[PDB]
RNA sequence: UAGGUGGGAUUAGCUAGUUGGUGAGGUAAGGGCUCACCAAGGCGACGAUCCCUAGCUGGUCUGAGAGGAUGAUCAGCCACAC
RNA sequence: AUUACUGGGCGUAAAGCGCAUGCAGGUGGUUUGUUAAGUCAGAUGUGAAAGCCCGGGGCUCAACCUCGGAAUAGCAUUUGAAACUGGCAGACUAGAGUACUGUAGAGGGGGGUAGAAUUUCAGGUGUAGCGGUGAAAUGCGUAGAGAUCUGAAGGAAUACCGGUGGCGAAGGCGGCCCCCUGGACAGAUACUGACACUCAGAUGCGAAAGCGUGGGGAGCAAACAGGAUUAGAUACCCUGGUAGUCCACGCCGUAAACGAUGUCUACUUGGAGGUUGUGGCCUUGAGCCGUGGCUUUCGGAGCUAACGCGUUAAGUAGACCGCCU
C-alpha cells in the first residue's frame, strides 16, 4: 500500500529531476501542497498549480541551473514508521546550512533557518539541498 | 456457482438501499451463500485443495466486512449476524 | 504510587492469603498486615514463573557523538555484623 | 560503520521463510470540525554536595584547594501553539471490495473413454539363430526362439499439436468427453465508502524419495544375482531383477522447493517479440491504429566489487515481515 504520500511527492520529484522532466504531477493534499510552497520560496522549485476539484492534481514545475537540477537532495526523514521531532536548539542544518530542513511547526511549516529565529521546534519532514 | 438469481436474491434481499451492491451486508450475504453453497463441493471433494484455498478467500473476505460493520454500526452488524446465522 | 534500573524462552505458564470483598484484630500509620467468612479472582508474550549473575546512585573510564564499559578512593541510599 | 539509533547488510561473498492465509502488533488515502495524547514553546517546583565544563581566586608553577556560572539533555504541575501524528464526531472516492456481461486457460476434484506402443499369453506361418557390446559373455532358442500374422488380457503413459505458449500462491498441471469447482482478465454501468498493507506466534498447502494399511503391478528399476572391464571394480557397461514407481486413505514436511531475488505501493529513457481481452476505422482487402492483463528479450540512466540488474530493477522511495555478523 502507499502509505506515506509525503515521501511518494519527494521521489516524484527527485525522480522528475533525475529524468530532466519539466513539471511532474501528483495526487494533490493540503500537506502537499504546503511543502510545494516552501519549496518554491526557497527557490528549489520553479512554481506549483492545483488543478481539479474532485480530485485534485498538484503540477510542480521542476527547476533546472545550468541544466543541472537545483534539487540535489531531497532526504525524507521523519517516516511513519520513525516521526522525528526536534526542539528549536535541535534542529537540523543542511547542507551547512546552505540547504533546509523542512520543518512543521505549530504555526505551520516552515524552514529550519525561520524555526530557529521563530523558537520554534516541531516534526522534520525532509532535508532538501 | 452462485448464478446470477440466487445473486439477485441476496442482493435485493439484504440491499441497504436502492441498487446497493456493494454494503457490508450484500458482500457478506453473498459470500455466506457462496459458502454455504460449497460445503457440499468439499465433503465430495475432500482433495480439492486448489478451490478450498478459494473457499477460504470467501471465508477470510467476509471475516474482514464484518470486523468493518462491527466497527461502524454494531447494531448493523448484530442485525447481519442474526440473519445470516453467523456467530461471529 | 508511577516510570526507570542485568542476562537467559534449550525458563510459559505462575498464584491459592493467592486477587478482591465483608467484618474483626493489629499498627505510629493505609493495607491480606493477620484471622474468620464470602467470591474466584490475580499475574503473564509491554516476558509472569524459574534459573544465573549483581549492592544502587552521584559518578568513573572510553568515545567526535550516539554509545560502550564500570560502580576503588569521595558523597547519598540500601543491606549485613561468627 | 565488525550488532550499523546516529551508522551495515541479504542475486552470486554470511543472509529472502518452499508458498500462502491470518490474530496480536507495526503502518495506513482524501477531507471538515473538534480534542490536545504525541509534538512544540514558556513558567514554576525539583534534578544533593562533590565531580566534568567556562570564567575567576589561592598555593613560587603545576598537581591540588577554592568562588561564581554553565550543566544535570529528566520528571511533576501549569499556561499557551495547533502544522504534523493520534483520539472523537462527521464528510469523500482515487485504495480495497461488490453487482452485470463476456473471454482465454495442461488451475483443481470426480467419473468415463480412445488410440499407439510395451509385456505376457493362445493359435497360424516359419527355421536357426536371437539378444547384447568397444568386443564379448551371461541370457534366450531345436521342448521351435527371434521374425511375421491374428487374437486375448493387463498395466502405465498420453506421439503429433507443443510453443523462452498457457494456467496455478508455491509445489505443480498435457489425449478426448462429461460432472463439480477456484482464480484471473476485459468492457459497461451502478454500488460500499479506507472496509487497506504487512505480519511475531498460529494455521494451511507443499516435488521426489520414504512410511502405514489395503489394492494393483505392463514398463522401468534402489537392492540383489550373474556376465564383462580392471591391478582391483563392493562402479561405470551387459543380462536379469525386488522394493518402489500406479490406485485408495493417512503420515512425512523436506529439495539447487531457484529468479539462489519477501510482500505491498508509487515513480523513472527506449527497441524488438509472444500471448489473452477490448474499442475504433473502411473488413474500404487477411489489415492498420488505440486501450487493458500477462509474458520474453536487448539495452539507457541509475545501481553494482564485479558479473550483471535495468519500468517484470539489483534504479528512486515508503510500509511491514524474514534473515546475516
Amino acid at each position: 500500500s502507499m502509505q506515506d504520500p509525503i515521501s511518494d511527492m519527494l521521489t516524484r520529484v527527485r525522480n522528475g529531476q533525475a529524468a530532466n522532466k519539466v513539471a511532474v504531477k501528483m495526487p494533490s493534499s493540503k500537506l502537499k501542497v504546503a511543502i510545494a510552497a516552501l519549496l518554491k520560496a526557497e527557490g528549489y522549485i520553479v512554481d506549483f498549480a492545483v488543478e481539479g476539484e474532485a480530485k485534485p492534481e498538484l503540477e510542480v514545475t521542476l527547476k533546472y541551473f545550468q541544466a543541472k537540477p537545483v534539487i540535489e537532495q531531497l532526504k525524507r526523514v521523519s517516516r511513519p514508521g520513525l516521526r522525528v521531532y526536534k526542539k528549536k536548539d535541535q534542529l537540523p542544518s543542511v547542507m551547512g546550512g546552505l540547504g533546509i530542513a523542512i520543518v512543521s511547526t505549530s504555526k505551520g511549516l516552515m524552514s529550519d533557518r525561520a524555526a530557529r529565529k521563530a523558537g520554534l521546534g516541531g516534526e522534520i519532514i525532509c532535508y532538501v539541498a | 456457482s452462485l448464478n446470477a438469481e440466487t445473486k439477485a436474491a441476496i442482493v435485493a434481499e439484504y440491499a441497504q438501499s436502492e441498487g446497493d451492491t456493494g454494503s457490508p451486508e450484500v458482500q457478506v450475504a453473498l459470500l455466506t451463500a457462496s459458502i454455504n453453497h460449497l460445503q457440499g463441493h468439499f465433503k465430495a471433494h475432500k482433495g480439492d485443495h486448489h478451490s478450498r484455498r478459494g473457499l477460504l478467500r470467501m471465508v477470510s473476505r467476509r471475516r474482514k466486512l464484518l470486523d468493518y460493520l462491527k466497527g461502524k454500526n454494531l447494531a448493523r452488524y448484530q442485525d447481519l449476524i442474526k440473519r445470516l446465522g453467523l456467530r461471529r
